């Protein structure tokens, strides 16, 4: 072992090698295994896919600007468009994988900034009116980001989500958020963050479009900052990589 | 079926009996503390030792 | 048939009883077990994991992430102080609210250690020192660097894997603590003072920021335990 | 339990277990004999009363209902669920998926009303309180055809003596309790939405079993869960904003902690 | 527990375990991995809830008599049968020759009436309920000679404790009880036809022991039946009319399912 | 004597109880038993036979 | 007369005695499973497999 | 255990076991035999009724507070603290710091009260008596959210039967309970100096849990310690002069014995 | 857990049995005498026997 902050990850087709980077942090402690015999319920057989499945998808890219608030995205859901998984998903009745989630921020040594990259399992949110319940297209983007806001939320439209960032929308106090696994992205001495999140769920198999099973979430703690005469543009992008995927259940399409 | 467990002391015995069919109508495992702390705190794949520097 | 006569305490309903009972459905077979990721198989588990801390709490800097960041600067006299606060889990007005704030509500009594952390966020040009004491109750908030630095304290300085971590190590006459705030029981102070200015080169921004974490030591414990007042309900929820 | 500590001496090598690196999301394990020199002192202490086992077993109230005497429809009904009480539910939420067993208790109660009779003496009063699962048959008066019971549990119980107590084994229908739900009921994805959808859990009933007085009589049950035999996965962070919907998360954003009149102040 | 499953892999040989004849009479025994191709799953399911011997052995209502404390003929009556509610009727015409203990237990309730005088204070009351096997003595009024039950089992309970329960062996004239009867009693084949052709079983009654009051009470029995060690012969097919006579089979005839506007549509 | 308390439950009526109790007719002998074909000794006996399906039901 | 038999667990023991004369004082025999299904179903007399056809 | 005796005979020598000096602190170590010439008598006595472990474990009242039905407000309260009882308190200021355990007991009592109504019938009352420790939730009525009782520990009891009984560890902060207490609470030395700088011991309250009615009843609980398992250190001398305040010392000077009309006068 | 002890008699045998988890629910130690009296009477530090003189 030398010079431990390089890494390399070769997952099927895709290869994302990074240079300056902290460790890897790896689920609750388990690595992502399929489905054994003594778990099971269908009846039918699994349709282990292929290398085509278990790729490196990169989704789209967003400007941390200097008054952003947060990102998230939904995980089962930001990748149904997205190759030979996105085909297997809506084909197929159930099926179940994990994923290997990636962020890249690079800035030079003159600017300044922080994030918290966590993925919380069984993410739940609150509509802006109380009576009523969350919209879906204000819920959940089409593998484009969601953010949070500044003012609360207003009182509108009767369905928008409440971004309220310091309370995190799901109803919790923000800095309570490091329980679930996560990693820093410090600029001064980071350049990246790695997770590798198992299957965590009640049943053994679930479905991909009536449930999702995680939630991906960026929070600024410290906004960025510079000098004048440096680059004013700091883009972000992940790439997600399905993990022992799975399905049952063949059907028409939907 | 009766057993003759310890007690919680400070720092004895106690008789036991169960009396119904299921297993629902038994008693609490109060006496059970079983710890493992590494699942949530170190989570991480590589070992990392105190002594050594954290980054390189 | 066997005579025997009943002491007093028979017929009541304790809330923490620990007897036998019959079943309402017999011969019922749960669903075979699972093995899930992640069991808590206790309370400390928790508290032992870090947590960030509102410590810059004040006028308007509550309703925003700027409660979360204490700022630093660049100036010309030394010997500034950057933060302060008493040491009372659960029950000063900072650490009333963290991870080890919430579990640490629903019990009375606690005896042991904890580990603050700080990070360091400025650019990678930046520079300095720090210091960080706690001084045990005879005399209280020192004003001057020079009298805090008789207590407990360490020195830390900045840059690659600038995060530095200040045991509060136990020492109390008694076993135990209380949560509430209790003048018998206090426990002590903490600070950080301005052991160096925080240099910068040129075309740098100077006002750079620090997030400070909590966790608890693996000699802690609780006992006693009883109901948390945050929580407060005025009717049933239709 | 606790573990003890070990005797320290003064160095001076690069060992450096205060310094490192926050970003790899690794808690510190530096204890305080690492980083100044201290004595031996061997701890007594133990985790015990802080274990999941010894932290939820205690028995709270859920939900009271009442049901007087004066006419046809004196009974009362209520629809099984947790999320009714603050007390218990956010004991609850510091976890996501639980297993446990339950021990019910009914601390049933009466009370008069006024009347015009010149004399009243009411004997004691029974109870007849049913469960009916999801999915069957449904009574509508106190005279009705479903009060037989063939095959319900039911609990007749006479004013004065203990209450009653029994058990419940995990009926579910998933290897473990959801306390979180993230994800609709319909296939389409359109209308419900939160966590009610995979809570039905059954009825429950209850009644006068005496055939009328001169008062009449009015009473109110009290329900009491106990938790036995639990197991707890995915801890998630306790809540910081009040309750105020029965099946919802909806929330009013608040401050994150009180406030002090300044950063150093003490 | 069922039976497990085993892998099928493809073929294409002369076996067909779909094509066969039902005219034999012979329910076919082909199982999912006969006909497709499927895994390897072993099941860990029991059929323990659907045994004869789990499926009977509830508690249910069978009758329920009042009899009021007014007069010299207060006490009241019953012939013993089983065919006298819907609930537990239908649970055992399922099979045609049956064999059971019982448990029998008695929920008796009480009630005032109104009256004139000043005050009312009622002590509990007490009951004896009678059992009179077919060919014995009778009474007639609440003050009669046949009370003292010299040899007739009877059971004295008073108001306020658990209510009384009792076992019965397997008491009948046969190797086992019978449900349905085809054919009469006469020997001229004139007459009575049905099933109570061979159903005597005794009697059963009921008294106030108090003497008198001010009220006065009124009160109604429910009699609650348990089969206990069943053993079942003969199955046959469950009931599609009501019942509308007591000791007869008589029927309105009705559909035989409810309707749907198509035979295509869902 | 023998001094013993009663938990909560006790003097109540479940309708699924399994409980003993006493005897009505002691000494009683029930006549001997008899061999006749056709066992019904679970209810998935019969849920194993065939039945035909009123599939075709419409308005009339 | 006491018997320590199993429970019925999901996927142990529990003490029993007896206190009267009768028969008809037990408890019921709910812990007993015995399946024959070959009397209802498939009643014929030449014996049928599944594999070869079913009238010639 | 007591001891024998020895037989003496008569003795001219130089022993003089009877001139000693007591400027040394020392109590004499004389028995009668050595004194003068006695018999030999073996004593059968045992010094039994005497050690701290039979003279302490008895049960005596300590505090009886009443809280009526009327209003909303009926509910009382009480602060722990054994100095309230004249009987039991000099029985433990006779040594310094103790350890015991105790079995609390209840005698509830229950009244009438004037009312206008024709007839009164009031069913049997139930109590619902909660303990609170210190920092911790509080009720200010008898319908408030704090009588959910989710961890703290209460006793509900129908008024007819036998009073509640229960135990106790050996609950507090310090090795051993301390009945007197030299110095102060603040550092500053300024402020309260007494014994109660070092008790607070929790709370207690007591509830009617019935819903009304029309007399209405008050009640008076009665509270009864009982010290188990005892262990005193360091004896002092009894108390002389009466006490006048609940955490203080204070006294008025009396004198140090009745008194004789002579010095010889018998 | 029984012990068959001994009775107090003026001058036999009784059973006993402990039914609780904890240690608070037993009785007391009523059956337990132990004396030393040197401890209040006599602390002097060199040891003073009755026939000599007390002091020289
Ligand atoms: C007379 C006996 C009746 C027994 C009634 C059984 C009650 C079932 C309790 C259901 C479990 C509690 C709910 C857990 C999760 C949820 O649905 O929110
Ligand atoms: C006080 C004890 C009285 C005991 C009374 C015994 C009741 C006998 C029950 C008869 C069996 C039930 C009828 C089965 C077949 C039929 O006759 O329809
Ligand atoms: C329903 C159970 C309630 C149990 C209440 C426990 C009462 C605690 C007793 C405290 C010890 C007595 C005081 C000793 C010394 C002092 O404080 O003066
Ligand atoms: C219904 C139980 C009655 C009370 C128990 C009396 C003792 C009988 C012997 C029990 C021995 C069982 C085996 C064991 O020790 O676990
Ligand atoms: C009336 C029964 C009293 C309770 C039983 C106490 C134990 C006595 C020993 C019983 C042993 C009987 C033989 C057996 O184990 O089956
Ligand atoms: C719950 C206790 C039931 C009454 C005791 C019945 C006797 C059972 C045998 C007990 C033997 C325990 C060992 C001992 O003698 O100390």
């Amino acid at each position: 072992g030398y010079s431990d902050r390089v890494r390399s990850i070769t997952l099927g087709n895709s290869t994302i090698t990074t240079q300056e980077c902290a460790n890897v942090v790896v689920g609750y402690g388990v690595w992502p295994e399929y489905l054994k015999d003594n778990e099971a319920t269908g009846e039918d057989q699994p349709t282990q896919p292929d290398v085509a499945t278990c790729r490196f998808y990169t989704l789209e890219s967003v400007q941390w600007m200097k008054n952003s608030a947060g990102w998230w995205w939904k995980l089962p859901d930001a990748l149904s468009q997205m190759g030979l998984f996105g085909q297997n998903m809506q084909y197929h009745y159930l099926g179940r994988t994990g994923y290997t989630i990636h962020v890249q921020c690079n800035a030079s040594k003159f600017h300044q900034g922080c994030l918290l990259v966590v993925c919380v399992p069984e993410a739940e949110m609150g509509c802006s009116n109380l009576n009523n319940t969350p919209k879906f297209a204000e819920l959940s983007g089409g593998d484009n980001a969601r953010m949070f806001t500044d003012t609360e939320v207003g009182t509108s439209n009767d369905k928008k989500v409440q971004t309220a960032v310091w309370n995190a929308g799901m109803g919790v106090g923000v800095g309570n958020l490091t329980i679930f696994p996560h990693q820093w992205i410090n600029l001064r001495t980071n350049n990246s963050a790695t997770i590798v999140m198992p299957y965590i769920n009640s049943v053994p198999m679930d479905n991909m479009y009536r449930h999702n099973n995680l939630t991906l979430m960026i929070i600024p703690f410290v906004p960025l900052n510079y000098s004048e005469g440096s680059s004013p543009y700091v883009p972000i992008t992940v790439t997600i990589a399905p993990m022992c995927a799975e399905y049952n259940g063949l059907r028409l399409a939907s | 079926g009766a057993q003759v467990s310890t007690q919680k002391t400070g720092a004895i015995h106690y008789t036991n009996i169960n009396y119904y069919k299921d297993a629902a109508s038994n008693s609490a495992n109060r006496q059970d503390f079983t710890q493992d702390p590494g699942k949530f705190t170190e989570p991480v794949k590589d070992i990392m030792i105190k002594s050594m520097p954290a980054l390189n | 048939g066997l005579p025997v006569m009943t002491t007093p305490g028979s017929t009541q309903f304790l809330t923490s009883d620990d007897f036998q009972s019959p079943s309402a459905m017999p011969q019922f077979d749960v669903t075979p077990e699972m093995q899930i990721p992640g069991r808590v198989n206790n309370l400390m588990e928790i508290a032992e994991v870090d947590s960030v801390v509102p410590v810059n709490n004040t006028d308007n800097n509550v309703n925003g992430l700027k409660a979360y960041q204490i700022p630093v600067q660049s100036n010309s006299d030394n010997r500034r102080q950057v933060f302060g606060f008493p040491l009372q889990p659960g029950a000063n007005n900072v650490l009333n609210r963290t991870l080890l704030g919430e579990i640490l509500n629903y019990y009375t009594h606690w005896s042991g250690s904890i580990k603050l952390t700080f990070m360091f966020c400025g650019s990678a040009m930046a520079t300095g020192k720090f210091l960080l004491a706690y001084s045990p109750p005879g005399a209280g908030v020192p004003k001057n660097r020079r009298d805090a630095m008789l207590g407990t304290h360490v020195i830390w300085d900045v840059g690659l894997q600038s995060s530095c971590v200040l045991c509060v190590p136990w020492i109390s006459q008694t076993h135990y603590r209380y949560v509430v705030e209790d003048e018998y029981t206090a426990a002590g102070y903490v600070t950080c003072w301005y052991q160096t200015n925080i240099i910068v080169p040129a075309d740098v921004q100077s006002t750079c920021d620090i997030l400070c974490f909590v966790s608890a030591c693996n000699d802690f414990s609780v006992r006693m335990l009883k109901d948390t007042p945050f929580i407060r309900q005025d009717n049933f929820y239709q | 339990r606790v573990a003890d500590t070990v005797s320290s001496k003064p160095t001076n090598s690069e060992s450096i277990p205060a310094l490192t690196a926050a970003e790899t999301g690794h808690t510190s394990q530096v204890v305080p004999s690492d980083t100044m020199q201290t004595r031996h002192v061997k701890n007594y202490h133990s985790r015990s009363e802080s274990s999941i086992e010894n932290f939820l077993c205690r028995s709270a109230c859920v939900y009271y209902a009442t049901y007087n005497n004066n006419s046809e429809k004196g009974y009362a009904e209520w629809v099984i669920n947790t999320r009714q009480v603050a007390q218990l539910l956010r004991r609850k939420l510091e976890f996501t998926y639980l297993r446990f067993d339950l021990e019910l208790t009914f601390v049933i109660t009466s009370a008069q009303e006024p009347s015009t009779a010149t004399s009243v003496d009411a004997p004691v009063q029974t109870q007849q309180i049913m469960y009916v699962p999801p999915g069957g048959p449904v009574p509508t008066k106190v005279t009705d055809y479903a009060w037989q019971t063939s095959t319900n549990p039911s609990v007749f119980w006479t004013e004065g003596n203990a209450p009653p107590r029994m058990s419940i084994p995990f009926i579910s229908i998933g290897n473990a309790y959801s306390c979180f739900y993230d994800g609709w009921t319909q296939f389409s994805r359109n209308g419900v939405y939160g966590i009610n959808t995979l809570n039905n859990m059954g009825t429950l009933y209850m009644r006068h079993v005496n055939e009328a007085g001169q008062g009449p009589i009015k009473s109110t049950v009290r329900i009491y869960f106990k938790p036995k035999h639990v197991k707890a996965w995915v801890p998630r962070p306790p809540r910081l904003c009040q309750y105020e919907k029965q099946k919802n998360v909806n929330f009013n954003p608040t401050g994150v902690t009180t406030t002090r009149s300044n950063i150093t102040t003490t």
